[PDB]
């Protein structure tokens, strides 16, 4: 019923953190597969039910999404100038509000 | 899931936020400041000063008595 | 005659009209502005 | 494919709302704080 | 089956039976109010409207008889302690009769409507299935109450036709059931004007009636009548419980409060007419008045009526009972039998001293005696080990002008202690606490009580109507959602919540 | 089945036939709106009234209007 | 002057922001 | 959609990151209003002219002690508008007066009926029963009685509550003292209503996860559901079971279960109102009459009761002269109830 | 007199309690 | 004390728990 | 004249019974403690 | 222009730190000054 | 009088007519 | 074990529980009226 293709995970660099968004673990899904007290799997993995239903409750509604991130946003158009502008006002506007921080107080 | 809006956690992440924001929130603490420190607070809302809170006309604690005299009342109270 | 309680009262009655009629000019625009085309 | 948001909407509205007069009363508090009696 | 919560709900969609039980509730009111008549007649006692009035012995359904205009019984006396003359048949007792014989002809019809339901005028002429056109039975009652608001504002208050009603003057000293002429002015809006009455109902009985005819010949708007649900009969419900527990909330405030149609010598004094002295400014403005007259004092205070003593207690107060102290105020403080007078504290060198009176907050209050500047001067000392203003040591004694005490002066510290004690309390009376055997706590006055059973009432009702309306609203689903539903709920999955004819984003 | 026939339900049975009869589209709301203005407008007057939050001079409001 | 302050405090805050942001609005408005 | 009610509707009742409605008209103003006054006043605005206390952070209070205050006793029942014929159009002097909290009161009422109307109207546009809508009523009765009713009953907006931590811990007092309000049966209901409800909610919890289904491989149990599956997540008959070893008796309902989680607290807050109600017209289940006749006439019978009134008889005596400064009580030391060497 | 009537009312009340976990309707599985 | 308060006691106990045993056994039967 | 179409048969099950005979009777203790005085 | 994002786990820790600040300078101030009992 | 008299008399009348209806409403609902 | 073979079903009609009223109530008239004394 769930497309996990279409949800929206697929531009998550770290493999291991893409397959936990998804509710995903390739380990786990091994009839040998031992977790950390040593108790064996039965082959179920994260859900049972992942075939029936097509992905788990963290591939059905995800919090981070970066596919649908807007394309703008990870880069700055406004370039070095812009950056270089903000620095100037941002130095003039600390040196501004300190000096008004201090007269308007008792020294 | 989505809305329609942008995600907040793209948003957050952004140089063009930071940049706008690095200004607007740093002015309005400012802004507070300076409205707290140049005496604004007291005249707007009418609190007392720690050295005005008794006058040398009466050394109680004030009393309203009247309901419809109540402002004039609380100017004579407020007197300095 | 009319006490100033009485202006006060009705001036009051007047404000909360004209916040009405803000109100709901401000929703019909944007209404308008944006609509839903089925 | 591409994705493209409003910048100003109800959400933005609420959200500044909300935080600006917070800022604004947070700086005032803490100015509070060095006030001798 | 039906769960035990449910039983009534077989006579929603039954119009005769609908009557049948309106019938049955209607015989039983009037039952009670005939029965309880009855009981509170019995137990009456009319030899003293002074000091014994209606209220001190918690007469209910008896004050609202007296305030229409009935003011004699069948035994011969009358509630000014007169005599009657041709009591007529509209007496307490004829009152109560006729609820009675009123019930159970109500008894008889609802009988009748209950084994006889099928009658055709409850079906609709196109599709033979019982129903009603609540819209047009709502014009004809709107135009029969205002048919009968007209009536009663125009010949019973005014007294062109009936008595009248209960009018008094400010201090609930002289009042008599007179005819009120309308006021319609802004002086109608005085809720202790008694023109008012008059002039609304007038006022309202006519719009009412004009309201009445628009309702007959308009049909409702169609978007109206869908989003409203005028075709069921729950709707009319919800609106009518809304609209009682409003008029439950209006009759509570103006009962608490006091108008002029609450008169004090009917109801008793409200809670404000003690914490803000108006009797004893009253009292001290009459004394006042007397010695610039050139009278004593003794003169001056012997010309007070003894009511209008009785008026200043706190005992009278109706804040200050309890919730479980049942009975009236007589079976808590006693039948008060005479006035002994105004105790007069004065100094050792001649000042005169002042009880602090208790406030109506304090069950227990202690005694100070202030002299005319506000200035302590003497009190009943807790820790007695060490004293600086006692009444031992000052020397306080108290003198009574007019009333049974009248010229005895008490010296003894002892005395004069008890009376500083009863000072707090307003104005000193002598009480019989052997008749009902009063065991000494102050109760409430009908003010209270009914202030009290209707704001309950009203709370309720606030519960009843968002009940109700959230049911005829939320029909389709009381037995519960639609198997399948998930698509409607999606997150964006439409432009509007619920619409599917604007799939996007 | 029609029901049971009577003097009296024959007499006001006209009374009790237009079932689901309405006026198309919006109907009279405004004009109700309009008089359910003025209503909460005369309410809140007379709640002033009494509050004494406006003082009128010929209206008292007090036990002395008795007088 | 003590408002004024203030004011003349806040004008540069919208300078900026009017300056970083006037071309996406104005692109949303479009 | 053609005509302004349906285009005012359309956008409206949109799909929102905030759902609006038509009842954010009413909610959305007030309930920002009603936030703003109280954030203003417990931060800016004083009560020296109207309690004579200091209840801002401005003048040196904290969190706990900072409050918006009641007006004085000498105004009465007056709404108190910022028109009125007490503050007369003066911002300044209405704060000193006292009208700050009127001003939250009135606009928290109308935001409360607002969000009921919201629930309501979301509840209808779902298409699901309006039972979270009935929950509120509770809430809502409380705040109407404890804040209106009780006021409108007394002497005024003087004894009415305020609005902050000590403010409230002042009126628990007072209500205490005075009132003996632990004393009454509709407050004993309301209080075993609250306890019974956090009973409810722990152990239902700790039922439903203890008794879980192996949907997974993994020992972080959160990851084995997905709310479209159609099977049950936890074992109801292993539940029922469990429960009836146990305790004696156990739901095989879950229908009747979370009925039951909802009724639970809805009864006791209405039960607290009708005491509060009760209470507003000083109708105090304050005494027994047979215990008091019999400790008067034996100097031998002593029970918690009496211990009890002793208790409320100090609280009222060593609060009335600074809790109710328009009496003017001047208490000489010797009068003031007391025990020995305390 | 009233001594009699507590506790009645409380032997009552553990009686019913002791009536409903000894003599429930016990529950079946569908 | 009010010894009114038995009578009320009973009919409080005795009302309610008869029309309780009336749908019960009814229920029962059916 | 036909039988009325609307009729109902009420039910109450063990479990109802037992909750109505436990609140009533703690009603009654409680305030038959309070009218008691 | 510029390419790259702020790390949203540095953003919290900076806002964590903030907040951690403001609080702190709200207890020395209860410590000092107003309401402070000297 | 014998204010014990109240109390007897409710009962008698009260307990026997609740059984009898209790019986009454079983049958007629069978 | 097995159902108790001896099951009956009580029964009572109209007339039977409108004398039991009237016997009821006709007792309850006389030895209330010797009772109160
Ligand atoms: C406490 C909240 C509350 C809530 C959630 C509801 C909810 C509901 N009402 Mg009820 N109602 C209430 C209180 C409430 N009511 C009050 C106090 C009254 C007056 C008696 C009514 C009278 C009433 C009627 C007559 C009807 C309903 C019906 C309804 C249903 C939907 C229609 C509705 O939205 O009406 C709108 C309800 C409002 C409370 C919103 C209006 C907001 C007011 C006008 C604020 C304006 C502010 C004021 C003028 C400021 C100045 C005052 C100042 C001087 C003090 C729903 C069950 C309708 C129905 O469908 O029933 C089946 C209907 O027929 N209600
Ligand atoms: C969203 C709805 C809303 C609501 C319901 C309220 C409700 C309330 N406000 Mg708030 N308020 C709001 C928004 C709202 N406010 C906004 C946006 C502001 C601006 C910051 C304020 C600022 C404010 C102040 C400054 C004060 C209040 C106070 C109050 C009370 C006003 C009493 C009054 O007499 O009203 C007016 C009476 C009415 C019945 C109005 C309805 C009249 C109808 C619409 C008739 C229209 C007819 C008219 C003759 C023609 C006008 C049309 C033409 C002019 C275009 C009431 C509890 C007072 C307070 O709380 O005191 C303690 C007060 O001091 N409010
Ligand atoms: C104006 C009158 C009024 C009327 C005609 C109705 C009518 C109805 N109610 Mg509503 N209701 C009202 C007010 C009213 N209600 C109020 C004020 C409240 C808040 C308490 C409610 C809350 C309410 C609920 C919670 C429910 C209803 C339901 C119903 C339906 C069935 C009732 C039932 O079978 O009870 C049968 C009742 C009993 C077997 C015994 C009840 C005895 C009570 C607890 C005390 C004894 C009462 C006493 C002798 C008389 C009261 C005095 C008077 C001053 C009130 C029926 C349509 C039911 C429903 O919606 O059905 C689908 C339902 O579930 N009502
Ligand atoms: C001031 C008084 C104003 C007039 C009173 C209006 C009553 C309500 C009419 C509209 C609702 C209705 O019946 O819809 C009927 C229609 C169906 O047909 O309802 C809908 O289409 C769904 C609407 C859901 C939400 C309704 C909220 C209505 C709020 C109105 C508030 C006042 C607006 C004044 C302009
Ligand atoms: C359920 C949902 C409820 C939602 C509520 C939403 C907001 C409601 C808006 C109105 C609230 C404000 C009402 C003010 C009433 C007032 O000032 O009363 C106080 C004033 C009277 O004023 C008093 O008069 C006394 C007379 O001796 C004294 O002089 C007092 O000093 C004086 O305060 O009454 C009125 O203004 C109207 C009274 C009649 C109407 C009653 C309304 C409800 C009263 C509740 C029960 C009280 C007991
Ligand atoms: C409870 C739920 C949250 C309710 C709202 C909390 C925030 C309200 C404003 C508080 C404020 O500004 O305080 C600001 C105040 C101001 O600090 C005061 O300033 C005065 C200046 O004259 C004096 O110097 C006082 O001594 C000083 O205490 O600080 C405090 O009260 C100190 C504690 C910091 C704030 C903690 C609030 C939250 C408490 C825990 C909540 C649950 C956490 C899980
Ligand atoms: C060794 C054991 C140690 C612990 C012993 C515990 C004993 C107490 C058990 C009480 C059971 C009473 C349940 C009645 C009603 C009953 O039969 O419950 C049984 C009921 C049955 O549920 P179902 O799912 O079967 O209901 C189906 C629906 O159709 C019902 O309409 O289950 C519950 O509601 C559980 C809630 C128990 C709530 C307990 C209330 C607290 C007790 C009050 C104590 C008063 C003391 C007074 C002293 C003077
Ligand atoms: C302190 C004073 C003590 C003396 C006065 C006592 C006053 C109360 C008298 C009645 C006592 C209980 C009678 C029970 C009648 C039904 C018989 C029965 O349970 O058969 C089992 C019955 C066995 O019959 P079977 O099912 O055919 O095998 O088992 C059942 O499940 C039958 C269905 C009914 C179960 C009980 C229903 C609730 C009964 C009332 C609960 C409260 C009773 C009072 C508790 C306090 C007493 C102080
Ligand atoms: C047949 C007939 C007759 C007769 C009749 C009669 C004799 C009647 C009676 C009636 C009656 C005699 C009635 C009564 C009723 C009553 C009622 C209906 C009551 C009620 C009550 C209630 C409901 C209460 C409640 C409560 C309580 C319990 C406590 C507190 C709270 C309350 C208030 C809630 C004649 C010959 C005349 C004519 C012909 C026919
Ligand atoms: C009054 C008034 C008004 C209004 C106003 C407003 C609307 C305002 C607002 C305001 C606001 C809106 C404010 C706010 C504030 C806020 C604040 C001040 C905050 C704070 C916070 C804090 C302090 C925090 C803390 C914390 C931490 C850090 C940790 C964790 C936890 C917590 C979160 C708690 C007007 C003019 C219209 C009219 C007249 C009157
Ligand atoms: C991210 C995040 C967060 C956080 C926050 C915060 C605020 C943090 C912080 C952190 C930190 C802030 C850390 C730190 C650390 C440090 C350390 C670890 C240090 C160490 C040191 C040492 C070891 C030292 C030593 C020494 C000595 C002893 C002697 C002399 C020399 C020296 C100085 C070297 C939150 C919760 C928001 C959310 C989630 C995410
Ligand atoms: C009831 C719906 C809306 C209500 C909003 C009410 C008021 C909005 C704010 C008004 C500010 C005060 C305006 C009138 C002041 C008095 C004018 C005068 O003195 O004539
Ligand atoms: C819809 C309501 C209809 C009618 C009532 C409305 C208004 C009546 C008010 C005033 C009109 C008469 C008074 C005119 C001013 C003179 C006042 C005076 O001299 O006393
Ligand atoms: C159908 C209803 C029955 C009608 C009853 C009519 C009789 C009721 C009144 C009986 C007593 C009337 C006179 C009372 C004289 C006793 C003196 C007194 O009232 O204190």
């Amino acid at each position: 019923k769930i497309d996990i293709s279409k949800q929206g995970l697929n531009s998550i660099q770290n493999e291991t953190v893409k397959l936990n968004l998804m509710g995903k673990s390739k380990t786990m899904e091994s009839k040998d597969w031992v977790d950390p007290q040593g108790r064996k799997g039965k082959g179920y993995g994260v859900y049972r039910f992942a075939n029936k239903y097509g992905a788990n409750v963290d591939g059905y509604s995800p919090i981070y999404t970066p596919d649908t991130w807007s394309e703008s946003g990870d880069s700055y158009k406004l370039g070095t100038k812009g950056l270089i502008a903000w620095a100037g006002l941002i130095v003039v506007l600390l040196g501004v509000g300190i000096n008004l921080v201090i007269s308007t107080s008792a020294l | 899931g989505a809305t329609g809006e942008r995600p907040f956690s793209d948003i957050l992440t952004s140089i063009r936020y930071w940049v706008i924001h690095s200004i607007t929130i740093p002015s309005l603490f400012i802004a507070g400041w300076l409205f707290v420190s140049t005496g604004l607070a007291y005249d707007v809302f009418g609190s007392p000063r720690p050295n005005e809170y008794f006058t040398e006309d009466r050394q109680e604690t004030p009393l309203i008595t009247d309901r419809f005299n109540a402002l004039e009342q609380v100017k004579k109270l407020s007197e300095v | 005659a009319a006490t100033p309680s009485l202006n006060n009262l009705i001036g009051s009655v007047v404000a909360g009209g004209l916040v009405l009629a803000a109100i709901a000019g401000a929703i019909t625009a944007v209404s308008n502005f944006d609509s839903i085309r089925r | 494919k591409s994705y493209t948001y409003p910048i100003f909407t109800v959400r933005w509205l609420a959200v500044h709302a909300l935080a600006v007069p917070t800022v604004f009363f947070l700086g005032a508090i803490t100015a509070m704080q060095f006030i001798q009696r | 089956g039906l769960p035990w919560y449910r039983v009534h709900t077989v006579v929603l969609n039954d119009p005769g039976r609908l009557i049948a039980v309106h019938l049955m509730h209607t015989s039983l009111v009037s039952g009670w109010a005939g029965s309880m008549a009855f009981y509170e007649l019995a137990v009456f006692d009319p030899s003293d409207p002074v000091l014994n009035p209606m209220w001190r012995q918690g007469m209910f359904v008896l004050p609202f008889m007296t305030r229409l205009g009935i003011t004699q019984s069948w035994g011969g006396w009358t509630i000014s302690g007169e005599t009657a003359s041709n009591p007529g048949i509209w007496s307490y007792e004829g009152v109560a009769a006729a609820h009675i014989i009123l019930s159970g002809l109500l008894f008889a019809a609802s009988i009748w409507h209950w084994v006889y339901w099928d009658l055709e005028l409850f079906r609709d002429p196109r599709t033979s299935n019982p129903a009603l056109d609540l819209p047009k039975i709502f014009g004809i009652h709107l135009f029969l109450s205002g048919l009968l608001c007209f009536g009663f504002g125009a010949f019973h208050v005014t007294g062109l036709f009936g008595p009248g009603i209960w009018v008094s003057d400010p201090y609930g000293i002289t009042g008599t059931v007179q005819a009120v002429a309308p006021s319609w002015d802004a002086t109608g809006f005085d809720p202790y004007n008694p023109g008012g009455i008059s002039a609304h109902h007038i006022a309202a009985g006519i719009l009412g009636v004009l309201a009445g005819l628009f309702h007959l010949c308009v049909r409702p708007p169609q978007r109206l009548y869908n989003g409203l649900r005028m075709g069921n009969i729950e709707t009319v419900l919800s609106s009518s419980i809304a609209a009682v527990f409003w008029a439950a909330f209006v009759v509570s405030g103006t009962m608490w409060y006091g108008s002029a149609a609450t008169p004090i010598e009917l109801f008793g004094p409200t809670r404000y007419q003690w914490d803000l002295g108006f009797f004893q400014q009253e009292i001290e403005r009459r004394v006042q008045t007397s010695l610039a007259e050139g009278k004593s004092a003794s003169q001056a205070w012997a010309e007070i009526p003894e009511k209008l003593a009785f008026y200043d207690y706190i005992g009278n107060n109706p804040a200050k009972g309890g919730l479980f102290r049942a009975g009236a105020m007589n079976s808590g403080d006693g039948i008060a039998v005479g006035w002994l007078g105004h105790a007069v504290f004065k100094d050792k060198q001649g000042n005169e001293l002042f009880v602090r009176r208790m406030p109506t907050f304090f069950e227990t209050f202690p005694v100070v005696l202030l002299d005319k500047d506000g200035v302590v001067r003497a009190d009943v000392p807790f820790r007695r080990s060490e004293s600086k203003y006692s009444i031992e040591q000052v020397g306080v004694s108290v003198t009574f002008y007019g009333g049974e005490l009248d010229g005895v002066t008490f010296s003894d510290p002892a005395t004069v202690k008890k009376y500083a004690r009863r000072a707090q309390l307003g104005e000193i009376f002598e009480f019989d606490r052997a008749t009902l055997q009063s065991d000494g706590v102050f109760r409430t006055s009908p003010r209270g009580w009914f202030t009290f059973a209707h704001l309950c009432f009203a709370l309720l009702f606030f519960f009843g109507h968002i009940w109700h309306g959230a049911r005829t609203i939320f029909r389709d689903v009381f037995a519960g959602i639609d198997a399948d539903l998930d698509e409607q709920v999606e997150f964006g999955a439409f432009l509007k919540l619920g619409d599917t004819s604007t799939r996007r984003q | 089945d029609t029901g049971i026939s009577t003097p009296l339900g024959t007499l006001l049975k006209p009374l009790n036939s237009e079932y689901g009869k309405v006026a198309p589209g919006w109907g009279t709301t405004v004009l109700m709106g309009i008089f359910m203005a003025l209503f909460a407008v005369f309410l809140v007057i007379i709640l002033e009234i009494y509050n004494s939050s406006v003082l009128l001079d010929d209206v008292t409001m007090s036990w002395e209007s008795l007088a | 002057n003590r408002f004024g302050t203030i004011a003349l405090l806040a004008v540069p805050v919208i300078g900026w922001v009017l300056f970083n942001i006037l071309g996406p609005l104005q692109n949303q408005l479009n | 959609k053609r005509g302004w009610f349906d285009v005012v509707d359309d956008w409206l009742r949109r799909d929102r990151f905030v759902f609006v409605g038509w009842s954010g008209l009413l909610l959305f103003p007030t309930a920002y209003l009603a936030l703003g006054g109280w954030f203003t006043g417990t931060t800016f605005v004083t009560s020296w002219y109207t309690h004579g206390l200091a209840s801002s952070y401005l003048e040196g209070c904290n969190f706990l002690t900072a409050a918006v205050s009641t007006p004085a006793n000498s105004m009465g029942h007056s709404l108190l508008f910022l028109w009125g014929p007490e503050a007369q159009g003066d911002f300044t002097r209405w704060c000193q007066l006292g009208g700050l909290w009127t001003f939250v009161a009135l606009h928290g009422s109308f935001s409360l009926i607002g969000f009921m109307l919201r629930q309501f109207e979301i509840a209808r546009s779902v298409k699901i029963r309006p039972y979270n809508a009935i929950a509120f009523s509770a809430p809502i009765s409380v705040f109407v009685s404890v804040f209106l009713i009780y006021p409108l009953g007394q002497s005024g907006w003087f004894f009415a509550p305020s609005f902050g931590v000590a403010a409230i811990f002042r009126f628990i007092l007072f209500f205490q003292g005075f009132h003996n309000w632990t004393l009454n049966p509709f407050h004993m209901m309301g209080v075993a209503g609250v306890l019974g409800a956090a009973l409810l909610c722990a152990i239902h919890g700790a039922t439903v996860e203890n008794t879980l289904f192996e949907d997974g491989d993994g020992a972080n149990t959160f990851r084995a559901f997905n709310p479209t599956q159609a099977e049950e997540t936890y074992s109801m008959v292993t539940a029922n079971r469990f429960w009836s070893q146990i305790f004696g008796v156990a739901f095989s309902n879950k229908r009747w279960l979370h009925f039951f989680m909802l009724f639970v607290p809805v009864t006791g807050l209405w039960m607290s109102a009708i005491g509060v109600v009760g209470l507003a017209l000083n109708l105090r289940a304050y005494d027994f009459v047979s215990q008091e006749i019999r400790a008067a006439e034996d100097p031998e019978f002593e029970t918690f009761y009496t211990k009890n009134i002793l208790l409320n008889e100090g609280i009222r005596a060593w609060m009335a002269a600074q809790d109710q400064p328009h009496e003017k009580l001047v208490f000489p030391e010797e009068v003031l109830p007391r025990g020995n060497a305390l | 007199m009233e001594a009699l009537v507590y506790t009645f009312l409380l032997v009552g009340t553990l009686g019913i309690i002791f009536f409903a976990i000894f003599f429930r309707e016990p529950p079946r599985i569908v | 004390v009010n010894i009114l308060g038995v009578i009320a006691t009973a009919l409080f106990i005795i009302i309610p728990t008869s029309f309780l045993l009336i749908l019960y056994v009814k229920t029962a039967s059916q | 004249a036909k039988p009325n179409p609307n009729k109902q048969s009420v039910e109450l099950n063990r479990t109802s019974l037992y909750w109505g005979l436990l609140l009533i009777f703690v009603l009654a203790v409680l305030f038959s403690s309070y009218i008691f005085n | 222009g510029t390419t790259g994002r702020i790390p949203l786990w540095l953003v919290g820790t900076v806002a964590g730190v903030a907040v951690i600040a403001l609080v702190g300078i709200f207890f020395y101030g209860s410590y000092v000054g107003l309401g402070s009992s000297l």
